[PDB]
């Protein structure tokens, strides 16, 4: 039959599973709520493991449990009172033998040792993947280094010698590739001459891919940490999340640098040049499964000043409506096409960040915290779940790199990008609108001429990647 | 067959924003939500005896994608433009919400509604008549909902509705 | 997409956690930190069909030893890690053989036998010797460097295709 349990009088974990204080989802059993003892003991079962229930749990638990609470409740799991002799063992003993004590070694064979090694596995997961605990704590990680440096007896042995150098390494703190990068392309601006740098004389191949290097370094640097609870939204939101911060105002800055280029080239030719090599950095991006790119085209070609510019968009040729039309149609229901899209590539790629956002934010707003049965209040773990779902995907995007060489002048470039400069946003936006007024005023206003600004050529080298030996 | 109805809406983020459309589209009578769903902001309802369909936009939590934002309105035939009760900042920013719907949609005459919400149990900071003499000022409702309680949430996008059947 | 639950196992310090990062990551583990369980997750292309990988990491050291069934029952194909200058990581690749084939109750789980380590020079374990052991258990062979990459998307991709087919 089953292995007895220490009494739940001397041992909490043990108490029984019932609809006060756990409840299932209609083959592992998946959890919709639970008392958080009960959470701590399905997150570390002697039965199986659950690596994505650690995951889930470790990105979210602090909507319900206080860190250091969470470090008491596992080293309370941990320590495991062993089962008195049984009559069998009794009897040997009184007569001078070795007790058999089979029922004590199963219980430390398949109750203890597998319940302290999960506990160890969320130990572990605890400080690689979410040290930043740690990080605001230093006493919580005081009491870790105290709990793992004191564990004796050798089952354990090999682990916990492994998490206290993890742990000294993570305390004072390179990439493979099937093939080489492709050459870095160069168009009117030549290496090293930053002060030439621009839209139209560095060449489309290397903005985009240049861009695309610097957006999935952005996309890669976001933490759940930045996330949950939407702290992003909140008062605090430039302490809680700054690299997601980063991330969406290097979008928005881009967007607009493209909306200025536009509108400031007053003169007709010169500005179907621009929206025309705009359309072909698009192209790139697509290519690269860069779709943060992709949107930030899209929303400047959508932008109230851009949108308006039929004389412009009358002579963009074909091909390149078709192009910039498909990539609209990726936003189209609710971004249907993109997300179908999304699911369907080749990584490396870089997703577009705002729907994550909106979806984590709604299920934050839109599930209760607890649930209220039989008088008790549960934690609601499916809401953690779902967010954890989320957040899940969000990290499976982030870990293929591209296969592409920085270049360091042109990274620097766009690093620096200010297209508002001093301006305020609404100061800034207010110009741009009056530019698109100045260069095509609305009719029946006759349309003015506007003198050259460009002194190089306009013609594209095009966006189909070029190899000497 | 029936009409369908894209609404958009529109305001300051961190101040309970999001509860409008999930208290409508919401089994109202089970606090649940999965956002995810493909359909989760769209609702047949009937109106004035009229049956349609809302297609509704909410994209709380992409405040700050703020080049983001003509892209997103373009898509609207009507707006609702929210503010907390208890935030005045978000109550200041509707005049430019509403400058940039009126931009978008090239018209000084958009359908859109001004909707107070109250997202908590601090203290209101908005009264109701500011509010109001706001709303007159531009010709359009004004509704008070509780992002607790679905109090105003459809009458806050009936109202909506109305204005572009009558516009 | 389709996903696929794929398990990778084989005795302690043979580079199961360094193929598994090599590639999720692209990046060569120098470190030996015993795993207790990982998993991950990627979305790749395989033969023009997206899928979804779930990849569980398990425990290889022998105090872990009582702890297998209950990841074997959930795994769809196995990749059984040696390494080839570790002729014990050999001997020991008929157990999980054995145990696989007795909790999933089945002759024919899909599986990938992989020599690890081939970027070392001084080998122990032949690879007529292990590809011997693989035609007898009806499934291929392939040698691996979770340090250069060498066969590691071979290895399990081709994993993938014997689930795709089985
Ligand atoms: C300056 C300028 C502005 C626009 C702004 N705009 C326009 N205009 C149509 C003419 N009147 C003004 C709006 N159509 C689009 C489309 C689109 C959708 C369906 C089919 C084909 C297309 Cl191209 C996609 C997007 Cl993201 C922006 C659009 C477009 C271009 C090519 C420009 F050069
Ligand atoms: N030269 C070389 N070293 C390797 C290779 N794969 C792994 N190693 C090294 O071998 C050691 C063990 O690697 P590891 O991936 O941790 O092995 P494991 O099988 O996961 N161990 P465990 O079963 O305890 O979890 C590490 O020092 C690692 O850098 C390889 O292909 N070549
Ligand atoms: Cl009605
Ligand atoms: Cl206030
Ligand atoms: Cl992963
Ligand atoms: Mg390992």
């Amino acid at each position: 039959g089953q292995m007895r349990l220490p009494s739940a009088d001397v041992y909490r974990f043990a108490e029984p599973d019932s609809e006060e204080n756990i409840i299932f989802e209609e083959g592992i059993p998946i959890i919709k709520a639970g008392t958080v003892i009960k959470l701590i003991e399905r997150l570390t079962y002697h039965m199986y493991a659950d690596p994505n229930f650690v995951r889930t749990f470790l990105t979210t638990y602090r909507s319900f449990c206080k860190p250091q609470e969470l470090l008491s409740l596992i080293i309370e799991r941990f320590e495991i009172p062993e089962p008195e002799p049984t009559e069998a063992d009794r009897i040997a003993i009184e007569n001078g033998d070795q007790p058999l004590s089979a029922e004590l070694k199963r219980f430390r064979k398949e109750y203890i040792q597998p319940v302290q090694l999960r506990v160890l596995n969320v130990c572990r997961h605890w400080v690689e993947h979410h040290f930043y605990d740690f990080e605001r704590d230093a006493y919580l990680l005081q009491r870790m280094e105290e709990f793992i440096g004191t564990v004796r007896g050798k089952a354990m042995k090999k682990w916990v010698e492994s998490i206290t150098k993890i742990i000294q390494r993570k305390k004072i703190a390179n990439i493979t590739f099937q093939s080489s990068p492709p050459t870095v392309e160069w168009h009117i601006s030549r290496p090293g001459h930053i002060e030439t740098f621009d839209l139209l004389t560095l060449h489309p191949i290397e903005i985009a891919r240049q861009l695309t290097l610097l957006e999935s370094d952005l996309y890669r640097a976001v933490q759940p940490s930045e996330l949950v609870g939407s702290v992003w939204t909140k008062e605090d939101k430039e302490i809680n999340s700054p690299n997601l911060l980063k991330m969406i105002r290097h979008t928005t800055n881009l967007t607009l640098w493209f909306e200025k280029c536009i509108v400031e080239t007053e003169n007709l030719e010169e500005r179907v040049a621009v929206v025309s090599r705009i359309i072909e950095i698009l192209q790139v991006f697509q290519e690269l499964n860069n779709f943060n790119g992709v949107l930030e085209v899209v929303s400047a070609m959508n932008s109230s000043p851009v949108y308006r510019l039929d004389h412009t968009f009358e002579q963009i040729p074909s091909r390149q409506k078709k192009i910039l039309e498909e990539a609209h149609e990726l936003s189209e229901d609710h971004y249907k096409k993109y997300l179908a899209k999304l699911r369907s590539i080749n990584p490396p790629c870089v997703p577009f960040f705002g729907i994550y956002l909106t979806n984590i934010l709604k299920t934050e707003e839109g599930n209760p915290e607890v649930l209220k049965r039989h008088g008790k209040e549960l934690i609601n773990f499916s809401k953690r779940r779902k967010v954890a779902e989320i957040t899940g995907e969000i990290q499976q995007y982030q870990n293929q790199p591209y296969c592409l060489r920085v270049e360091s002048d042109i990274k620097r470039f766009f690093e620096n990008l200010n297209p508002m400069g001093n301006s305020m946003e609404k100061e800034f936006t207010d110009y741009l609108f009056n530019k698109s007024l100045e260069i095509e005023p609305r009719n029946p206003k006759p349309l003015p001429r506007f003198p050259k600004k460009y002194s190089y050529p306009l013609k594209s080298p095009g966006v189909r990647p070029s190899n000497p030996r | 067959g029936m009409t369908e109805y894209k609404l958009v809406v529109v305001g300051a983020g961190g101040v309970g924003k999001s509860a409008l459309t999930i208290q409508l589209i919401q089994n109202h009578f089970v606090d649940e939500y999965d956002p995810t769903i493909e359909d989760s902001y769209r609702k047949q309802v009937v109106i004035d005896g009229e049956t349609c369909l809302l297609d509704i936009l909410d994209t709380a939590g992409q405040e700050e994608y703020s080049a983001m934002r003509d892209q997103y309105m373009r898509t609207g035939e009507g707006f609702l433009c929210v503010f907390a009760i208890n935030n005045t900042k978000s109550f200041e920013d509707i005049h430019q919400y509403r400058e940039q719907i009126k931009r978008v949609k090239d018209s000084d005459d958009v359908p859109m509604v001004l909707v107070g919400n109250k997202c908590d149990l601090a203290a209101r900071t908005v009264e109701s008549r500011q509010a109001q003499d706001l709303a007159r000022s531009y010709g359009i409702p004004y509704i008070e909902t509780s992002a607790k309680t679905r109090q105003g949430v459809e009458d806050a996008f009936y109202t909506l509705v109305r204005e572009i059947r009558q516009h």
